């Protein structure tokens, strides 16, 4: 019931809202309309084949890259731009890293017994009908969800035809991930840094790149705590026009005392 | 709710009391209980359907006078009974919540919210188009049935809409 | 009866005049009226404590009940005799009926509080939040009982459910359903209330997140 | 931007008529039927039912008859509990269709529910004996109630919907038609036989219901 | 190797017994109901038919009641389509549930298919008029037939299972119960009243059937 | 093999004549014909049942 | 058919036929008798992600 919300309201509106081939992605998606008797399979296939495949392959080259670009470097006594100083591979390294794996799976096979997670049974079957107050996707796209709320409702319509406000998360991801992905290159061109840069920097000493990320954090935070801005008005009481509101000034408001903040902060 | 028998039975204007919501699906009278394997296939394509769901709510007879009507949609409503789509106009969610003594259709999905008593149009929240309102009247023996389908394509908006 | 509408009579002279009218009907932008509101009502609001409302705000909050079980027969009683409307189911003793208002069966149950019920409150009975200011609250805390006078009288953007549209079966299956959810123990480790990707982001960010990042800052160094 | 279609136009609307669906085109290709039978007549189909009505009109039974496997299945429902005296009723088949309180076809003194035009609907060629026009007795106990069924099938669906539509008239008589032997007895006039008034219909004093049985 | 049990030449087999299933037990205890009614007796359900023998062992017709809703529906169809000649069968219950071809239960002619014992089986506390043992013409026209209901509820499912098992018997007379009626007709002495005989019960010729009501 | 309903039909010795093969199956009454949705799974088990053709 | 046919007498005619354990490993992989209701999604698992693998 959960997902299946979630399925409709991202996979199915979004889709069809997209002007020109929206319906036609959203047909193709789901073979036909959003109860299409494909889509699970496809999920499926997409979900234990096609994307882990790919997110290994993209792991790889990232490993391989560390490993051959190899690892940059706090500034320290003995630390340059031209070496790495640490511990070797095979003694010291090889021992941590794995201790450190067998931590990190302790640790989650102690949240995997003791806390409860997706608990399904206590979530019917999905029906069209069927309903739930909280209506969250995993806390990594609840950014998504609450800028879908936090949005303010606009929506235009051309000669015939209707671009739904649903439209417009598609672009905020677009802008989100096509900043994030070309973030370095943004950076290179507006400060110049065209230097091969091995030794690391403390956040302190590029004031606004920590600004600039502290203000991408705390807009992140509060579209997430947006999606979430039902449970919050019921666990603590404030109205859910409220925290929407809340929500709609921060998102412009906030990020800009963050930055401030952030940037006096690491001066 | 029942296990697979039944499971859409006939309804009638007196069930339904001033200030309740009720969902409501299109039964046929083909689409017959589930007891055989013809039917409780057509049922399940009734369930399942998207944009099937509708909510009936009686207005409150001392709020009747607050209704405010949409064109073309003026005698949609049945007396006190107003039938409009659960999907929400926005992304496609069921608007399930309903508030009475404030009228407000809400959808969890994305905290959107529409008036009840004036048509069902969003005055707070993402949604921006108004819930479709289902024609209703009662047909022989006094059973709810729909008065026609609804003016507009009732799910969430899409390029080709609004023409 | 006439000894139970004297005390109702007194209880409620001395209690709720100010909000509803010496007839029971509604005071203007205080309170509404009483007149047909049913003893089912009067013992779900009171018996919940909404009642002794003490302020007039955007949803009236359960608090402790302000009467006890005889003087909510009390109330309800009165109120039935003024107006005349919903009853509180009751046992072959006379008490309210609470273990008898579990139906048997608990799929269709959940089929009907999904249906109906999870709308606003929640997969698992949990709370959900309304319009502006209000709140479904979590159902966990009330009785059988109380669970069948609100399904029975919508209290405040509640939806009224009547006899009609959940028949007593219905009603009592969807009592069932609420009970057993409630007290059903969360398999699978400590349930984070009922809502999953809230409280289990937040968990992950802080113990999951904070155990690793800790892990890490013991074995690397800093520098 | 807003939606280019809503507000009221402030027109109040009015009150949606009853509904009344039309057949089914799409799914049914033509019309279905209910009951089967031969119904070698206008069409009468395998349901016929009628309603047994008093002189001022309370409901005295409710007959209903229909053919299923070439041979007619009847059965009359009481329609009151104490309509019925705690005696015996003659319950025969009339020519005429009408549940009058008193219509006389012939010309002569009008008897309560007599509008038949004649004594028993026989068939078209049967005017002796007790055709198809008598049916099964119906006797009241202190209950006061109709529930008994016989072998009458002289006539049949096909000849049911005849010229006239007929009827089911209850009498207040037992079922004897001259049971007295000639060799014992004597009628009136001396002579051994019965009376040709008790055996062209079961005659009795007045006429204890009537009811029609075009579809009553 | 080869398996243990191998071949058995000697003891060539019986043919297999015919098969008698065992009722379902508790576990799989729904099954199809026999009938629902009052049945303020001993127990008959809803379904109880009757088949009617002729003084040759021919089936003459095929008698059946059975409690629906407290009122009993019945049906008598046709055994032959010769049986019944074109006229009128005196229909009537007997208290006696023996269709013997000759036999009286008092000291006296025995007519054949007159096992009753007496007139019309009443009610225990009904000896007066047509209770529901009388019953009114059965017609035939020259296809012979007989289908045809009516509604007599002097009696229940409850009184249908009484101590002497009762039986419809087909006689061959209308249904009239006297109806010369007194101011001008007379009997064989005169009197304006009509002859006990034919109060009591259908008297006619010879029995046309007789056929056991219980569950034949 | 009638598409859904009544696939399992009672079977008489003379049915099947000198020389002929036929399959069948453990049909019970319970088992009723497949209109019902309760059947139609109980035919559908014993279509199936990897050991019950006979 | 063919398939099928094929899965009855290789996967599960020899792997029940294995002495020790023949019943149990058909059992595992059938979950069940030979018609299991999860063979066809394992047999899916094995043949896009895990055999490929
Ligand atoms: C998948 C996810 C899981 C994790 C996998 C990723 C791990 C990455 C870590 C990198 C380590 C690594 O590459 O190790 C190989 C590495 C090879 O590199 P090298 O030897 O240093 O060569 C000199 C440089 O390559 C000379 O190059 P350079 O450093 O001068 O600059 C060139 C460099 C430029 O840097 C790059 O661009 C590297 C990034 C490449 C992008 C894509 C690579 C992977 C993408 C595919 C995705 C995988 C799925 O390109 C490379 O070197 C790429 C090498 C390709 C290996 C990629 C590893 C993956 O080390 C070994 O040779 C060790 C293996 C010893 C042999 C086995 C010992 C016993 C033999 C018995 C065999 C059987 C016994 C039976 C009995
Ligand atoms: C949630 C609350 C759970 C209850 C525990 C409350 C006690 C918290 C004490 C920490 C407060 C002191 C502090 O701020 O600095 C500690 C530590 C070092 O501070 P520093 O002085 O600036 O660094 C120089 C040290 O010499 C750095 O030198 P080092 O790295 O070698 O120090 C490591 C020694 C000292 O450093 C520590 O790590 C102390 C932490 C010990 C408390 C954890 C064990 C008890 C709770 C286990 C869960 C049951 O490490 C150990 O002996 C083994 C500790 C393994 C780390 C496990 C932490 C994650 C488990 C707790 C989250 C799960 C909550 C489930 C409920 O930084 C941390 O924040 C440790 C992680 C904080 C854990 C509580 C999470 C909230
Ligand atoms: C769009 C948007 C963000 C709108 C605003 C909504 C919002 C976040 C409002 C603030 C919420 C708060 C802090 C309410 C308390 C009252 C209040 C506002 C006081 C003044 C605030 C203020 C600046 C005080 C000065 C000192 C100070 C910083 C106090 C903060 C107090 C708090 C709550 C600190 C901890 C922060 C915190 C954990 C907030 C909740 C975050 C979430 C999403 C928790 C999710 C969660 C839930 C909802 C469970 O039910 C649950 C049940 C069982 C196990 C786990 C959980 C769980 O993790
Ligand atoms: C990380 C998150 C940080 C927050 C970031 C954003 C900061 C910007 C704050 C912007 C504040 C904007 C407030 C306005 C909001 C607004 O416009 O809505 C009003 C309600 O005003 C209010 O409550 C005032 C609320 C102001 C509180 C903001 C406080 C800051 C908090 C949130 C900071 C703590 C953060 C802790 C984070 C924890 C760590 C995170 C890792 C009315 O609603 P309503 O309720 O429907 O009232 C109806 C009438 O309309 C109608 O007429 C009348 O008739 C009535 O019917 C009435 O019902
Ligand atoms: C490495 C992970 C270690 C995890 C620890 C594991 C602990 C195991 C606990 C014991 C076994 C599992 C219990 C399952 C049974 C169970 O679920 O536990 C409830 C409790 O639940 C609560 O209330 C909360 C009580 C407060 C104590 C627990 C708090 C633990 C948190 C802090 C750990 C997660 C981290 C979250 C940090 C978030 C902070 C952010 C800064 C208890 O019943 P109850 O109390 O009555 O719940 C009400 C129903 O009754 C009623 O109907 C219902 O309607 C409700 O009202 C319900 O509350
Ligand atoms: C302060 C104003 C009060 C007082 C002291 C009482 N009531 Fe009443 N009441 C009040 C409000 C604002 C409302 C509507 C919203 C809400 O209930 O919180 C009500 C409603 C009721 C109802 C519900 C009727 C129905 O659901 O159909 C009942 C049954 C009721 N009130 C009764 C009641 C009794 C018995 C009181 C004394 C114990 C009482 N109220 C006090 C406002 C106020
Ligand atoms: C949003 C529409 C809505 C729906 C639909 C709805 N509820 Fe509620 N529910 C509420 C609101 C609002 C309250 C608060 C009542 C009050 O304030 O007096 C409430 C209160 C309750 C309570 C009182 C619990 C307590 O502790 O006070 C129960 C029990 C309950 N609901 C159960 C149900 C059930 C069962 C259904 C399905 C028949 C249902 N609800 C459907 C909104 C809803
Ligand atoms: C997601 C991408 C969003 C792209 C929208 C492309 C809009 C093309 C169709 C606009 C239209 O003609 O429809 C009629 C309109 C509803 O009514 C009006 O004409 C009055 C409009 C007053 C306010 C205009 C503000 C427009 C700002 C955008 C151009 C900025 C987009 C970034
Ligand atoms: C909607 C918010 C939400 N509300 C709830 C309520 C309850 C629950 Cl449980 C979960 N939620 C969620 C939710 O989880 N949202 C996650 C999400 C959102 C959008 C997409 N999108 C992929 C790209 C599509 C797209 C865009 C551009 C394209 O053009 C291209 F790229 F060029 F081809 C093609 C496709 C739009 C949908 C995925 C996940
Ligand atoms: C059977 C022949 C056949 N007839 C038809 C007819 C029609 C059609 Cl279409 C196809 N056919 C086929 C057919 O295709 N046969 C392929 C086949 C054969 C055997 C196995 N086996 C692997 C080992 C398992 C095994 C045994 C021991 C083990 O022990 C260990 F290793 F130590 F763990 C582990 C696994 C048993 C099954 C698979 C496919
Ligand atoms: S899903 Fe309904 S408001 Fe967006």
């Amino acid at each position: 019931l959960l997902s299946g919300t979630g399925i409709r309201a991202a996979l199915s509106g979004i889709t069809m809202g997209i002007p020109v081939i929206g319906t036609w992605m959203h047909w193709a998606l789901f073979g036909g309309d959003f109860p299409g008797e494909i889509l699970i399979p496809r999920l499926y296939a997409l979900h234990i084949l096609l994307i882990p495949g790919i997110i290994l392959a993209l792991i790889g080259a990232h490993l391989a890259l560390v490993w051959f670009q190899k690892h940059t470097q706090f500034p320290g006594p003995g630390r340059t731009e031209t070496n790495v100083v640490g511990v070797r591979v095979m003694p010291v390294f090889a021992v941590k890293s794995g201790a450190f794996f067998a931590m990190i799976t302790g640790v989650l096979g102690l949240m995997g017994g003791l806390l409860t997670i997706n608990p399904i049974w206590n979530l019917g079957p999905y029906k069209p009908s069927q309903v739930s107050a909280g209506s969250q996707p995993d806390f990594y796209m609840m950014w998504t969800d609450g800028l879908i709320r936090l949005w303010p409702a606009w929506e235009f319509y051309p000669f015939g035809h209707t671009i739904p406000q649903g439209v417009w998360v598609a672009v905020g991801m677009g802008l989100v991930f096509a900043l994030l992905i070309a973030y370095p290159f943004i950076e290179k061109k507006v400060t110049g840094d065209d230097a091969h840069h091995n030794l690391l920097q403390r956040p302190r000493d590029v004031p606004v790149r920590t600004a600039i990320g502290s203000m991408a954090i705390a807009l992140y935070l509060l579209l997430t705590f947006a999606c979430m801005n039902d449970i919050i008005a019921l666990k603590f009481h404030i109205s859910l026009n409220a925290t929407t509101w809340i929500g709609r000034i921060g998102m412009v408001v906030l990020p800009a005392i963050v930055y401030f903040v952030a940037y006096r902060w690491a001066i | 709710g029942r296990p697979g028998e039944s499971p859409f039975v006939k309804m009638r204007p007196e069930d339904i009391d001033a200030g309740g919501m009720e969902t409501v699906f299109p039964w046929r009278e083909s689409d017959g209980d589930g007891t055989t394997v013809e039917s409780e296939h057509k049922l399940t394509e009734i369930a399942m359907g998207v944009r099937n769901p509708v909510m009936l709510i009686r207005i409150k007879p001392a709020d009747m006078h607050r209704v405010i009507k949409r064109k073309g949609q003026e005698s949609f409503n049945f007396g006190e009974l107003f039938a409009y789509t659960k999907v929400c106009s926005h992304l496609g969610c069921p608007s399930s919540l309903y508030e009475q003594q404030t009228y407000r259709i809400l959808c969890p999905c994305h905290q959107s919210q529409f008036d009840a008593l004036e048509f069902a149009k969003p005055i707070f929240g993402p949604a921006a188009r108004a819930l479709a309102q289902l024609p209703i009247t009662i047909d022989e023996d006094g059973y709810l049935v729909a008065n026609g389908d609804f003016v507009e394509p009732v799910g969430p908006a899409f390029w080709e809409r609004k023409s | 009866q006439s000894a139970l509408l004297r005390t109702g009579k007194q209880l409620f002279e001395t209690s709720c005049v100010s909000c509803h009218g010496a007839n029971l009907q509604g005071v203007p932008d205080r309170g509404p009226s009483l007149i047909g509101t049913g003893e089912a009502a009067v013992y779900f609001q009171v018996s919940t404590g909404r009642m002794p409302a003490m302020r007039g705000e955007a949803q009236a909050p359960s608090k402790p009940p302000h009467f006890d079980e005889s003087q909510i027969d009390a109330l309800g009683a009165y109120v039935q005799a003024n107006g005349g409307g919903p009853t509180v189911p009751r046992d072959d003793h006379g008490a309210v009926a609470q273990e008898s208002l579990i139906g048997g069966d608990v799929a269709r149950g959940g089929d009907l509080f999904r249906l109906n019920c999870a709308s606003c409150h929640n997969f698992t009975g949990k709370g959900g939040a309304l319009s502006s200011g209000k709140y479904a609250p979590d159902l966990g805390d009330a009785n059988p009982a109380q669970i069948y006078t609100a399904m029975l009288t919508g209290p405040q953007n509640m939806p009224k459910f009547s006899d009609r549209q959940l028949t007593p079966d219905e009603k009592r299956d969807i009592v069932a359903y609420v009970r057993e959810s409630a007290e059903t123990p969360s398999y699978g480790g400590y349930g984070l209330g009922g809502f999953g990707p809230a409280p289990e982001g937040m968990a992950m960010w802080i113990i999951g997140m904070v155990a690793a990042i800790g892990v890490a800052m013991w074995i690397g160094s800093r520098a | 931007c807003s939606p280019p279609g809503e507000t009221a136009s402030s027109e109040p609307g009015t009150t949606p008529a009853i509904w009344t669906g039309s057949p089914s085109p799409a799914a049914p290709s033509g019309e279905d039927h209910g009951g089967g039978h031969g119904a070698g007549a206008a069409g009468a189909g395998e349901t016929l039912t009628a309603e047994l009505k008093t002189a001022d009109g309370t409901s005295v039974a409710t007959a209903d008859f229909q053919f299923a496997d070439g041979f007619a299945t009847v059965t009359i429902e009481t329609t009151t509990p104490g309509r019925l005296t705690p005696g015996f009723h003659g319950v025969h088949i009339h020519s005429v269709g009408k549940c009058e309180a008193n219509s006389v076809a012939p010309t002569g003194g009008a008897p309560g529910d007599f509008n038949s035009a004649g004594g028993h609907f026989q068939v078209s060629g049967h005017s002796g004996h007790p055709a198809s026009g008598d049916l099964s007795s119906l006797q009241v106990r202190a209950d006061g109630s109709g529930k008994l069924v016989t072998t009458t099938d002289a006539f049949t669906a096909e000849d049911l919907l005849d010229g006239a539509k007929t009827a089911i008239i209850i009498h207040e008589k037992a079922d004897n038609f001259a049971n007295i032997p000639p060799e014992r007895y004597q009628q009136v006039n001396g002579a051994p036989g019965p009376d040709q008034t008790t055996m062209a219909t079961g005659d009795a004093g007045s006429r204890v219901a009537c009811g029609v049985i075009s579809a009553g």
